[PDB]
RNA sequence: AAGCAGCUUUACAGAUCAAUGGCGGAGGGAGGUCAACAUCAAGAACUGUGGGCGCCUAUAGAACUUAUAACGAACAUGGUUCUUGCCUUUUACCAGAACCAUCCGGGUGUUGUCUCCAUAGAAACAGGUAAAGCUGUCCGUUACUGUGGGCUUGCCAUAUUUUUUGGAAC
């Protein structure tokens, strides 16, 4: 029942840390908080770290606008 | 093989073959079954599909064609036709479009408008999972409307709403637009206001306007998705189409609550829609045909032709009509919108049988509706819910007059279940019958092999195993809406022909299912038709078509249900086991609610109005009224083991009453005392339990001081203001008759006035009443609520003054109504009292003295 | 045009989603761009386990990744 | 070109100037254009009266078709003491409802029952006003460009000058009722046949009345 | 496109299979629907019957006209 | 635009084999056709690419990924095409 | 609903100025209280009789419809048989029934005439039926261009998940 703009926007109040797989790449899943999304869903994440399913490791991306056409899996963790 | 046998039918726009390769899907086929009050335009809006579909009508002329005289092609009956009325239901099968070309194939019904052939209503509301309720805007929603409302909720039935005869207000009442729109908002306010759990509305795509003489039908949805469509872009429109009915403005892009100052105050639905309708109609019987013609080549991309140019101001309106309302697609839309096969069809079916768990998908099971004649052979309306039937198949029939008793001999657990073959199936087109090789699942059918098994109401199944067979659950018999009372004594004028006359008889019982034959042991034959017009077709259709046969027909006559008013003041034992049961009127809520587990019951019953945790948890049934056992030696399982026995004596005892051997109405019985023997022998015991639940139950009212009970028609009147005095006047030259409420009807003379009269001073009460009225009154007879009171006077009165050809004084009345029922049940032979019923002699006397 | 997802409402759906990816989780949320919104995210692992990734957190999936659902 | 030429067969007719002759027409053609007003007027219902031998007080009383000779002899029924004696059942039902009422007809034509009220409400006032004798009526996207405007804007008034008497004329009987139409004979032409089909209006000398049943007998024969 | 209705029509895919069939109707987005298609891969080899069908215009590649209209 | 999409939406009831973009092939009877080209089957059978078979009952596919979808040939003939 | 383009035409300058192809034409249009001649509700499975190819065109012979209200929004008059009063005879009859007939009139369709309105022409030739460009030849513009009209069309507005502004490349 609960709209997924507005579940996001949940997402956005809890601020939880926040895993995301991306379109089409299954190689790398980056984590990190959500401070903020738009209408086109395009979410900028704080504190981004690369997951690399090829033990995982990452390099932290700091702040990132991501546009929400690669995004797919919007998790917490 | 049959391909040589058709060559009659009418070629269709659409192929027929592929209508049945669609008939083959149960999620495409929807049963409209369309209803509505007395000239409403049924018939006519269905011949607006037809003509629709269809290619050209053999049997329209060129008249016809023009319209002047409206076609009627659904009733192909001689009766229909020249009567001008529907009798019998005939649809027809039409592959139909939405706004969306998508095609749906629908099973149209359409039902008589007048009130005594409400039992075709009945069969058309268990036929059709929608209902197109056609309401005519001059008549407003009538009650019979209302009846239709709570009638079509009571079985769970889907509702899409064709407001018709638009043309009528905007031509007889000239009404102004916006006062013709508040005209509107009557009529959908009183629709909403009678629909408990929907919102109908133009929008949602419920209400469709429509006038059937110039044939049109259009939905707003529809009507902006033809004419709007071009200027308003595909984003916009559907919130558009959803804003424009109601408390909105409009100037330049800009909507108001409020007219926001304007000069102008046309909330959008005058404006965008009814503003250009009645241009349409102004300008076409008025303006000039080159400017006019200019218009239609602009606004509507509509082309006239030369003979169009040249036709009479109503047909060429007509025409103008049927050009820019196009071939009509928007109905369609509507039935589509309204009906969701989900959270219905389940709930139906559960409503017409039993609640259960869905169906075996191998065995066929199939509702018999309604026994049709045709091209004048016997056929059989049959709808099917599951399986597929095959011609030639052999399937098991059961009349549902023996219904539940097949489903307690299941609860319990060869076959009884006569079993027939499919000679032919077809789809009914109309004025042709189109014969399909197999029939499918959710739609309306023809077969005529099934006809000779069942009475008037079946069930149609074949299992492909037994496990199915305890799985089945069958069809409740139909409920018709309205009972019928209406009582016509009928014999041969010549003897000798009695026989042919019992099988037109039971062709009848076939044909109208609504009408109850009662077959009297004194030769006289006894009809019940719901009232006066269904009755005289069932009449004229019996000796022209059927069994041509001079009839000898008595006055008409009603059926009587005899009751009791006080309190039994004895209870008196009774023998050949000595029972003495009391009686007692029911409450007033208790019968309206009755007409319409045993803890539930009791909670039910004592909850919802006064009673006993003694009485209202020691009530044994309910029938038709109610058995009740109150003594203190319930104690001893014996009353468990023959309650069943006195509950078949009470319905022995309840189907005949001690005065008119009539049925008994609103009388509770409790019984107060029942004395067993020492020795007890189960054949002789039950065999004589029975005569003394009957004479029980006999004594049980006559010690009550009996009532009859006459059945009321609810009369249903329009007419117009200074006509009013004179209705009035008839209501007082009859002993029934009450005037309740004179309902106004918004922006028409018309006055409706409810009523309510009873069926033994009403004959012929329509046509007195317009004879009265010159024609500008109507009037119209309508008994479902099964409403029965007191005709004044005192039944086993001595000394009553009865006038031999003459009627009786009021305070007689009673009187000679039991005495003539029961000459003509031959119970006289020559004040029933209790004498015949054993009040022995001893006892007698002791009465006598009290 | 909003899709109509009603008869998967509270219900267990199966997706698959692009580079063979494939979802268990009960339907909670969606939208005209068909987003869905889940619960008790489940992912499938290559081969033999299924890999519990949300239990009461739900989770959300933009709608042209999917390639199709089950229920 | 209003007629068919010199040899004068056929005519057809605009709006106004057939309105000019249904006002000039009004005195001659009494209005009584409600069908639903003939209720028992129709000729089925009078060739009912004839094969039933039942007289309406205002049709005609013809010889009966098939001589009254009673073979009842009262059997058991239609008794005097079975049958209820509460409605008069006077012979205006026996035409109203041939075989219900009527015992063995012959030869009967099924009436029409009848139309749907007629609503008509005639005007004595604009086109389209509201009549004081109606019932009151009770009562209880947003951007869009400057375009698009309803329906047939700019066609200014609703009513034009005919209107009303397109609409007046639109319910006017057959003569009327057409704008063109095959010509008929002075012969051909019956003016007073509208006038006995009407209900008599009463306080008529009873010789007038009695006029008017001959007519009617002459017209049903 | 609409004087190409009827005809023949040899399509190719975005997937590189070749589709044959009469156009029955089509659309803004080249939503292509054909009578008694049949599909063809490699080349007569490895073809398969359809029949009628709706090729979307988004996954289209291109069309050619390949035989008479009837 | 009417026909391609309309004409989807009558195949409801029928049986169509669906073929999407991956090349798994889902026939079974259409339960609904959305005008977006998201279609909803009911009694479903899929054929991987690879040639692996499987039975399912309820599937909802998305239009974006629907390489194209064959509907059965009784519609040639239809009040669609009719102009 | 403007403009652009496409389509159809068009006054046309045109390619060809050939074989072509399209649309029309190979016997006009109104009118006449102008004639003559045929018929006069539409159906029709089904059959038969013929043609055109189990189907349509033409006919009658039953089924199975209502003629209906109204070849005519009118409606007279006789004849025959039956019945009712005059009655008692020829008339003449009052009032009905059934079946016939006479008259007043009308739509058509075929032709013939007799008056208004027209301008290409190819309205030329040969085949036959109950009918006609019905067929074959045939000719007018012309089948490919640009100016001028109309629309049956798309743009004049969409780069943010379901289509066309690609998640490909390798
Ligand atoms: N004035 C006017 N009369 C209409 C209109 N539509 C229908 N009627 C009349 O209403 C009558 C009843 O319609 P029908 O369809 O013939 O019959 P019905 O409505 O089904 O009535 P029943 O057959 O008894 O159920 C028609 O005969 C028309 O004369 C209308 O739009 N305007």
């Amino acid at each position: 029942m609960v709209p997924p703009i507005n579940c996001i926007f949940n997402f956005l109040q809890q601020q939880t840390p926040v895993t995301i797989w991306l379109f089409e790449q299954i190689g790398i899943r980056i984590k990190g908080k959500i401070v903020g999304f738009d209408e086109f869903m395009n979410v900028v994440i704080d504190e981004a770290v690369e997951i690399p399913v090829n033990v995982e490791k990452g390099t932290p991306l700091g702040k990132i606008l991501l546009k929400g056409d690669n995004i797919t899996l919007i998790t917490s963790a | 093989i049959f391909t040589q046998l058709k060559k009659n039918i009418p070629k269709t726009r659409y192929n027929r073959d592929y209508m049945l390769s669609m008939a083959n899907i149960p999620e495409r086929i929807i049963n409209v079954g369309v209803i509505g009050p007395l000239h409403s335009g049924k018939t006519s809006l269905m011949d607006l599909l037809v003509i629709d579909s269809h290619k050209r009508i053999p049997d329209m002329s060129k008249n016809v064609e023009l319209g002047w005289k409206p076609l009627r092609y659904l009733d192909n009956l001689k009766q229909e036709i020249d009567r001008g009325l529907s009798i019998k239901l005939n649809g027809s099968t039409l592959l139909c479009t939405d706004l969306e070309s998508k095609s749906r194939m629908i099973n149209f019904l359409d039902a008589p408008g007048h009130v005594n052939f409400m039992d075709e209503t009945a069969v058309a509301l268990a036929a059709s999972d929608l209902v197109l309720i056609v309401i005519d805007v001059v008549e407003g929603v009538t009650f019979v409307v209302e009846q239709l409302i709570k009638q079509s909720i009571k079985n769970n039935v889907a509702m899409c709403f064709v407001i018709n005869k638009l043309d009528r207000l905007i031509l007889d009442l000239k009404l102004p637009p916006m006062d013709a729109y508040l005209k509107l908002n009557h009529i959908i306010a009183n629709i909403n206001s009678f629909t408990k759990g929907n919102v109908f509305s133009p929008i949602d795509n419920n209400i469709i306007f429509a006038s059937t003489k110039l044939g049109f039908t259009f939905t707003i949805k529809e009507f902006v998705s033809y004419y709007y469509a071009h200027s308003i872009p595909s984003s916009k429109i559907d919130d558009f189409t959803t804003r424009l009915w109601g408390s909105v403005y409009y100037h330049k892009g800009n909507f108001r609550t409020k007219p926001f100052e304007n000069v102008e105050k046309y909330p959008t639905f005058v404006e965008f829609i009814l503003i250009p309708l009645y241009k349409i109609f102004s300008y076409a019987l008025s303006m000039e045909k080159d400017k006019l013609k200019n218009l239609l080549r602009s606004n509507f991309r509509v082309n006239l032709s030369q003979e169009a140019l040249q036709y009479d101001p109503q047909p060429f309106l007509k025409h103008v009509l049927q050009l820019i309302f196009r071939q009509q697609t928007g109905l369609v839309d509507a039935i589509t919108r309204c009906y969701q096969p989900f959270e219905l069809f389940d709930n139906k079916t559960a409503h017409l049988s039993i609640p259960g768990k869905s169906t075996p998908e191998g065995t066929l099971w199939a509702h018999v509706l309604k026994t049709v004649d045709y091209g004048g052979a016997e056929w059989s309306l049959v709808r099917i819910y599951s399986g597929l039937l095959k011609r030639g198949d052999t399937v098991r029939i059961l009349d549902t007059s023996q219904s539940e008793s097949r489903q307690k001999r299941q609860l319990h657990d060869d076959d009884e279940t006569p079993s027939c073959e499919v000679e032919e199936i077809g789809l009914l087109g109309g004025r042709y019958v189109y014969p399909v090789h197999e029939a499918h699942k959710g739609q309306i059918v023809l077969i005529k092999g099934i006809s000779s098994a069942y009475i008037k109401s079946a069930t149609l199944y074949s299992v492909k195993s037994k496990e199915d067979m305890k799985q089945l659950k069958f069809f409740k018999p139909l409920d018709y809406i309205t009972e019928a009372v209406f009582k016509i004594v009928l014999q041969p004028l010549l003897p000798r022909e009695l026989p042919k006359l019992l099988d037109a008889l039971n062709k009848i019982s076939k044909y109208y299912p609504g009408v109850i034959i009662k077959v009297e042991e004194s030769g006289e034959h006894v009809i019940l038709g719901n009232g006066e017009l269904y009755m005289d077709c069932l009449l004229y259709d019996l000796r022209a078509s059927y069994a041509k046969i001079e009839i000898k027909i008595s006055d008409p006559l009603t059926v009587f249900s005899e009751s009791c008013s006080n309190e039994s003041f004895a209870s008196i034992p009774v023998s050949n086991l000595s029972i003495s049961v009391a009686a007692e009127p029911m409450d007033s809520k208790m019968i309206q609610d009755l007409s319409r587990n045993p803890r539930k019951l009791s909670k039910i019953l004592r909850t919802e109005y006064g009673w006993d945790s003694l009485a209202s948890r020691n009530v044994w049934s309910f029938y038709n009224l109610i058995n009740d056992t109150l003594p203190d030696e319930i104690s001893p399982e014996l009353l468990s083991k023959y309650k069943e026995q006195i509950i078949q004596g009470f319905y022995w005892a309840v189907k005949e009453g001690p005065l008119a051997e009539e049925p008994i109405y609103g009388v509770q019985y409790k019984l107060l005392s029942i004395s067993v023997p020492s020795d007890v022998n189960i054949d002789v015991m039950k065999s004589q339990i029975i005569p003394l639940m009957k004479k029980a139950c006999y004594v049980g009212l006559l010690t009550a001081i009996p009532i009859l009970l006459e059945p009321i028609y609810e009369v249903d009147i329009t007419v117009h203001a200074p006509l009013l005095p004179i209705v009035e006047e008839l209501m007082k030259k009859r002993r029934g008759s009450r005037i309740y409420k004179t309902i106004k009807v918004a922006g028409t003379p018309l006055l409706e006035v409810r009523g309510q009269v009873p069926v033994i001073e009403s004959a012929g009460f329509e046509t007195d009443l317009r004879l009265s009225t010159n024609g500008l009154g109507m009037c119209q007879l309508y008994f479902w609520h099964k409403i029965w009171r007191k005709v004044p006077g005192d039944v086993l009165d001595k000394d009553a003054f009865i006038p031999k050809l003459k009627p009786a004084p009021i305070n007689s009345l009673s009187r000679d109504f039991v005495m003539k029922t029961r000459r003509r049940k031959g119970i006289s032979t020559g004040g029933p009292t209790l004498e015949k019923y054993i009040s022995a002699e001893l006892y007698a006397q002791l009465r006598e003295n009290g | 045009s909003t899709p109509e997802l009603k008869k998967y409402m509270d219900k267990k759906i199966l997706l698959n989603i692009n580079g063979s990816r494939k979802v268990a989780g009960i339907l909670r949320g969606y939208d005209i761009f068909l987003n869905v919104v889940l619960d008790d995210a489940m992912e499938i692992n290559g081969e033999d386990p299924a890999n519990n990734h949300q239990l009461g957190l739900q989770t959300v999936i933009r709608g042209n990744s999917i390639i199709s659902l089950e229920a | 070109k209003k007629v068919n030429g010199t040899s004068y067969k056929k005519w057809s007719f605009d709006l106004p100037e057939m309105s000019n002759l249904y006002r000039l027409s009004t005195p001659l053609r009494d209005e009584v254009t409600d069908k639903n007003y003939y209720y028992l007027f129709d000729k089925k219902s009078f060739f009912n009266g004839k094969a039933l031998n039942n007289a309406i007080p205002g049709g005609p009383k013809f010889e009966p078709l098939y001589p009254r000779e009673e073979e009842e002899d009262y059997n058991e029924f239609n008794s005097i003491d079975r049958v209820i004696f509460r409605v008069p059942i006077r012979s205006e039902y026996k035409v109203a409802f041939p075989h219900l009422y009527n015992s063995r007809p012959r030869s009967v034509r099924i009436p029409w029952y009848n139309n749907p009220v007629s609503c008509i409400i005639q005007n004595d006032t604009p086109a389209l006003f509201f009549d004081p004798s109606l019932n009151p009526i009770p009562h209880f996207d947003f951007t869009l460009p400057e375009d698009f405007a309803p329906l047939l804007a700019e066609e200014e008034e609703l009513i034009l000058p005919n209107t009303k008497d397109a609409m007046s004329l639109y319910h006017s009987p057959f003569p009327f009722n057409r704008t063109k139409g095959k010509m008929v004979r002075a012969q051909d032409v019956a003016l007073a046949k509208k006038w006995f089909l009407q209900h008599p209006d009463e306080e008529y000398p009873v010789k007038v009345k009695v006029s008017y049943q001959k007519l009617l007998k002459n017209y049903v024969l | 496109l609409a004087n190409l209705i009827d005809y023949k029509l040899r399509v190719l895919t975005q997937d590189g299979r070749v589709y044959i069939g009469q156009l029955m109707a089509f659309d803004k987005h080249m939503n292509l629907v054909l009578n008694e298609c049949i599909e063809e891969r490699v080349p007569k080899v490895e073809k398969r019957v359809l029949g009628l069908t709706i090729l979307r215009g988004e996954q289209i590649l291109s069309t050619v006209v390949e035989d008479k209209p009837l | 635009n009417g026909i391609p999409v309309k004409l989807l939406n009558e195949a409801q009831g029928h049986i169509v084999s669906l073929e999407l973009t991956t090349g798994a092939t889902y026939r079974g009877k259409l339960v609904e056709s959305e005008d977006s080209m998201n279609v909803q089957l009911r009694d479903v059978i899929a054929t991987e690419p690879q040639g692996a078979v499987t039975h399912m009952d309820q599937i909802f596919v998305r239009g974006s990924q629907i390489k194209f979808i064959v509907v059965p040939d009784l519609l040639k003939n239809a009040p669609l095409f009719k102009k």
